[PDB]
């Protein structure tokens, strides 16, 4: 009965600090989407094309 | 970092065994890696060899069963393989490559490293100074372990050395002198082992809680020879990040490196080099440097890294080129005998021939304990004593000895009865290692301890 | 070995 | 699309205009369509290496190409078959051409298309339905003993458009019909599975059962496992025997990829005489049993190909829920092919000539066995186990082949120093002889037997001291002699097993324990001292000599006449006798 | 002059318009300018083991061709150095980086520049001394204890043309010399 009683209680305190940590996760992601997102876009339209520097005439 | 667009070839020339002939390639790498789609839509992975003009070579990891002519296409990475490393994977398994074993997510790139590694510049090395807890009485009593030391082990074919290193990897730890044990971590390396031996680490390491600080790696034999090279690189690279550019202190187990040089020997063979030795090249002996000289301390850091493979000697001889070359650039070895396991004695270590050349600095008094070098210098030299009188007792008789003779029998009995065995999970700390000789020294009376000094006889024998 | 350097000898034509 | 050949070289074939084809596709050669596969690219000029000798092959001939890589034909009447290392039905050829000879016979099926088995569809199948595959969906109703029960390829699956009724069909016919995408499909009840791959599973278990053996060293020292792997010296063949008679082996798999021929005769003449008696049914265990014959007579190919053949058989009977017992008869004539084909390559050699993939091939055979559970909606598991053999090469520790089986094999058992008695066949090398078995198999081992715990360590413990204390000897007190011809009637009664007579033929391992239990008392009892306990060995000796006699002579109780009972009785008595003697002495 | 890489191969490097190139005549190869030596010479072509790791080399890297053999370089400061066998120093590299490891394209001088030594020349010479090789003409306090003596090397000789007077000096150059009616050769204490 102890073994069962400590099991549900450390089974209901895992679940929630998992959750927790799902949540603040959750939170910073959602701080932090445009920023990312601009610079990722701004840098792929980027081209900027070259031959291979080892091209000889 | 690279911003031009991947390229595609179609052009194979032909195969030759598990080579692949391309040609019309511009300006191709050294070792860069590339994929390959068979025309039936399957997917795969390979390595460039070798380069030569516009043809270029490469070889295939999952083998090159099944490739065709003319349907088969090929892309070029235009890199050399690199490794997605994190703090993070702690807790994991992966197959050598990076594939997660278990049901995990691939590795986030925190940072990006080159497997092949670097040298370390002689200047910054620090000597060992500290000695790592294993909870086995040979390893941390007889002999001793530092923080840099690199020890192999010898143990031929059909010996439990598997268990030792697991019970090591789960009794692993560092000496409770009252910035504690989290620092420590562990990565484990095995390769060309059979299923068995493998289930066996990934559900035992896992029963007894210990994933929170350990970094797991499996090959199994039947994989790729190529898988078989690479993995013990990109062991060491995953722990020099976890130790230097993060402070912690790392434990790196290998296993049967042997299958490690049938590797090399497979790759020799297939560049069409001419074997010496053995059948076994030349430069291996450089390679095997390479896969050492990963360890000891260095200034500007609080870190340290710290090696024990494990080796297959083949048919007990030593003057075998792996085993000694290993002992040319190792410092030390821990044996085990065969008849000490035909006679059931879970650790079959036999002390006798083993040898760590930094016992000097890895204990004393700011370390475990003063009288530690002392009771073992003791220990080892009775126990020789102990020996040479059971071969005489084997002609002269019992009655024709003298109480001595019978308390060294008495003494070598007990000796491997308690010291010796330890169990297949009994942690033992360094304290009750060192209290275990204590008791088995005070046998002998007080006057027969010639290696001790005498104020610690009489601090601690009373 | 030597058997062997003699066979790549000749299998360099 | 054809092609030309432009050399022949002994058992290698040049041709050209070969562009687009694969690496392993298979091809037909001359006029006689003789049989091969592609090896090496080199551009469209490539080489094919065939199954047949070349004699008579000439430049020009033509070159029909195939679209499937090699592969084994599955299905009914498997089952007390014999096939060649390339799946031909050697008796039914022979039946056909009524000749002695084998001719070129290129088309030939492996199951016959006019014998017709009764098929049953599943009566939890519904027609029309979505059930989208699974595995089982038939079965053979009769054979013998074995049900051929039937199921879906792997990497096929999909809903259901018409199930055959119950009915006699040639296995030509189709019963199923999958549509499921647009695109119809049928299968009869032959399937086509390439060799060289591995047919797919849900899952590996570990090891949950142990192997018995007739073989006393086997069963004492080195006690193998159900799915488990074991090499075995090829100094023995009724072994096969007495596994599939006692073991509880469902299906028996034997592959002779090198024999010599007339051993090879025998056992086609002993092996299907042999009977089961499952029930009180005598019931032949040819039956429960395929044979792959190969003898040295064969080209190199079919020698390479029939080890891989043996084991995609096994693989597949694994699949259908039961318990095969495979035997390889060597490996060492194997890797002597091996080597043969790399130096036709030309490809240059490691060590030994043996070509450095030596490893990867042995692992790829092996890595194979084990307890697994199927893939498929009705749940059930199927056990392999392996037993390899490794003729004594003139290297025995030396070879490449050995330090390669020696890294991977869980058990291994291995003939001594070669002994002044050629016929030592069953003999222990306490170097090299181990197992890895120990761990999985003492809790059952608890329930059964207790008093061999101790014993099994103790006789270890006896032989180790005297083969330490032997050279001595050899360049002296009495307890020294005790060990030494303890250790002697250990080696003269324990092992030097007949196999061949009717009394070590067979022996459960209650007579093994009853008879090891006295052996081992004997020294249990005579070693507390020189004395009975705390006189010499000559003095112990003179006293117990009949006791020495009968000692020896335990080994004449036949196990076929007298049941266990009986000898243990006597065994018993024998005891009483020492015991006895241990009093007036 | 330079060339370009033709085959990579491990620590074997078949490199191709090196016309002219001398046997174990150092070279460099790649962007990171590993070190290798002229093992066999075959028309334009040449081969170089490389000794240092080889990866990421491209076909057509360049190649710069090193006018000297294997050698050693010598003057003041070599005293309480350290030195990895192939003249490239261990003391300077893990400062100026600050990295624990060795980067792959290290070329730095064996004996760092930029240090002055208080150069005193020898007061028996004027200018027109016929001098031979191994003599010396002055004299370097390299420490507070031994005295670093500098002087001609061997296969040099002749009249003196110039001698710089005392001073310091961040081993630049100090001699010229005008014999066989050649040119007027400059010699530092390097």
């Amino acid at each position: 009965q102890a073994a069962m009683g400590s099991q549900g209680n450390l089974s209901a305190e895992v679940e929630q600090a998992t959750r927790r940590q799902v949540q603040g996760m959750q939170s910073s992601q959602q701080r932090n989407r445009e920023r990312v997102l601009a610079q990722l876009l701004g840098m792929v339209c980027e081209v900027r094309p070259q031959v291979h520097p080892n091209y000889r005439v | 970092y690279l911003s031009q667009p991947r390229l595609t070839y179609k052009t194979v020339s032909g195969v030759n065994g598990p080579l692949v002939i391309l040609d019309h390639v511009k300006f191709p790498r050294y070792a860069e890696i590339v994929h390959l789609t068979l025309p039936d839509g399957t997917k795969r992975s390979g390595q460039v060899l070798e380069v030569s003009g516009s043809k270029a070579v490469v070889q295939v990891f999952e083998g090159t069963s099944g490739i065709d002519a003319k349907k088969t296409s090929c892309e070029f990475t235009g890199d050399i393989l690199r490794t997605p490393v994190s703090e993070d994977m702690l807790g994991r398994v992966f197959n050598g490559s990076g594939k997660p074993i278990d049901r995990g997510p691939v590795v986030l790139a925190e940072d990006f490293l080159d497997i092949m590694g670097q040298p370390i510049n002689p200047q910054c090395r620090i000597y060992p100074e500290e000695m790592i807890q294993t909870g086995i009485s040979a390893i941390d009593g007889m002999n001793s372990i530092a923080r840099g030391q690199k020890i192999p082990i010898f143990s031929a074919a059909g010996l439990p050395h598997n268990e030792i290193a697991a019970q090591i990897c789960r009794q692993a730890g560092l000496v409770k002198k009252s910035y504690s044990e989290e620092n420590f971590a562990i990565v484990f390396a095995a390769m060309g082992v059979n299923m068995e031996t493998a289930r066996f680490f990934k559900s035992d390491f896992e029963e007894n809680g210990s994933m929170d600080n350990v970094c797991l790696f499996l090959n199994l034999a039947n994989d790729p020879t190529i898988e078989r090279i690479i993995t013990p690189r990109l062991a060491l690279t995953t722990a020099e990040f976890l130790a230097y550019q993060c402070e912690k202190h790392v434990l790196v187990i290998l296993t049967d490196m042997s299958s490690y040089a049938e590797a090399l020997r497979e790759v020799s063979a297939a560049r069409e080099e001419v074997p010496g030795r053995r059948g076994f090249p030349g430069y291996m002996y450089t390679d095997l440097a390479t896969i050492y000289e990963r360890a000891g301390r260095v200034e500007g850091r609080n870190g340290s890294i710290t090696q024990i493979p494990i080796l297959t000697m083949p048919n007990d001889d030593i003057t075998h080129p792996i085993p000694d070359l290993t002992g040319y650039i190792t410092e030390g070895q821990i044996y085990v005998d065969r008849q000490l396991h035909n006679r059931q004695i879970y650790p079959p270590i036999n002390v006798l021939p083993s040898l760590s050349r930094l016992m000097k600095s890895a204990i004393g008094e700011g370390m475990t304990r003063k009288d530690h070098a002392d009771v073992s210098n003791q220990l080892y030299a009775c126990y020789a004593i102990g020996k040479d009188v059971q071969a005489m007792k084997a002609v002269v008789g019992e009655e024709a000895l003298t109480s001595d003779d019978l308390l060294y029998l008495e003494f070598l009995q007990k000796f491997e009865k308690n010291f010796i065995t330890q169990g297949p999970y009994e942690n033992r700390t360094v304290y009750e290692t060192l209290d275990i000789g204590w008791q088995l020294l005070r046998i002998f009376p007080k006057e027969m301890l010639k290696r001790i000094p005498q104020s610690t006889l009489s601090e601690f024998y009373p | 070995f030597y058997r062997l350097k003699k066979i790549q000898e000749k299998k360099k034509i | 699309t054809f092609g030309y050949v432009h050399g022949v070289s002994g058992p290698v074939v040049t041709a050209c205009d070969m562009a687009g084809a694969a690496m392993y596709e298979l091809v037909r050669v001359g006029h006689s369509e003789l049989v091969g596969e592609i090896i090496r690219l080199e551009g469209d000029m490539a080489t094919i290496q065939v199954y047949e000798e070349t004699s008579g092959v000439s430049v020009g001939d033509p070159v029909l190409r195939t679209g499937k890589p090699l592969s084994v034909e599955l299905g009914p009447g498997i089952m007390g078959a014999i096939f060649d290392g390339i799946q031909r039905p050697l008796s039914d050829i022979s039946s056909q051409t009524q000749s002695i000879y084998i001719p070129r016979g290129v088309n030939v099926s492996a199951l016959s298309r006019d014998i017709k088995w009764e098929f049953i569809p599943s009566k939890n199948l519904r027609v029309g339905s979505h059930i989208t595959g699974g595995d089982i969906y038939g079965i053979v109703n009769e054979n013998s003993l074995i049900k051929h029960k039937i199921m879906l390829p792997p990497r096929n699956r999909g809903s259901v458009t018409y199930i055959a009724p119950p009915g006699n069909y040639d296995a030509s016919d189709v019963v199923l019909e999958l549509e499921f995408e647009g695109v119809k499909e049928k299968f009869s009840m032959v399937q086509v599975w390439p060799v060289r791959q591995v047919r797919p599973v849900t899952e590996k278990l570990p090891a949950n059962h142990p192997l018995l053996t007739g073989q006393r060293v086997l069963d004492a020292l080195f006690p193998c496992v159900q799915g488990g792997t074991t090499a075995i010296p090829g100094a023995k063949t009724v072994i096969s025997q007495s596994l599939s008679k006692y073991s509880n082996s469902d299906v028996i798999i034997y592959v002779g990829c090198g024999e010599r021929g007339n051993e090879m005769s025998e056992v086609l003449r002993d092996f299907p005489e042999l009977t089961m008696e499952v029930d009180g049914k005598v019931e032949s265990i040819m039956k429960r049993t395929a044979l792959v014959a190969n003898t040295s007579n064969m080209p190199v190919a079919a020698r390479e190909a029939s080890i891989y053949t043996g084991i995609t058989l096994s693989e597949y009977f694994r699949d259908m829920g039961y318990h095969v017992s495979m035997m390889a008869d060597s490996t060492s004539r194997w890797a002597e092919a091996l080597r043969e084909i790399s130096g036709r390559l030309a490809e240059m050699p490691a060590d030994s000539g043996y070509p450095a993939y030596l490893g990867a091939r042995l692992a790829s055979f092996y890595e194979r066995a084990g307890r697994v559970k199927c893939l498929g909606n009705p749940e059930r598991e199927g056990s392999v186990s392996i037993v390899g053999a490794v003729s004594p090469p003139g290297g025995d520790f030396s070879d490449p082949v050995t330090s390669a089986t020696l890294g991977i094999v869980q058990v291994f058992w291995g003939l001594d120093k070669k002994l002044a008695q050629r016929k030592h066949f069953p003999s222990v090398n306490w170097l090299i002889s181990y197992s890895k078995y120990m761990r999985a198999l003492d809790e059952y081992y608890d329930k059964h037997f207790t008093e061999f715990v101790p014993l099994r360590t103790k006789a270890k413990e006896i032989l180790q001291e005297e083969e330490d204390l032997a050279e001595i000897v050899q360049l002296l007190a009495e307890t020294d002699k005790i060990t030494l011809e303890v250790a002697k009637l250990i080696k003269d009664d324990f092992l030097q097993q007949n196999g061949y007579t009717p009394y070590d033929r067979f022996c459960p391992f209650y007579k093994t324990v009853g008879m090891l239990s006295n052996m081992i008392s004997f020294y249990d009892m005579a070693r507390r001292a020189v004395e009975t306990t705390a006189i010499t060995w000559s003095i112990i000796r003179e006293h117990m000599g009949e006791i020495l006699y009968k000692l020896s002579s335990m080994k004449f109780k036949d196990p076929v006449k007298d049941g266990e009972a009986k000898i243990k009785a006597d065994y018993a008595q024998l005891l009483e006798d020492m015991q006895n003697a241990f009093r007036s002495l």
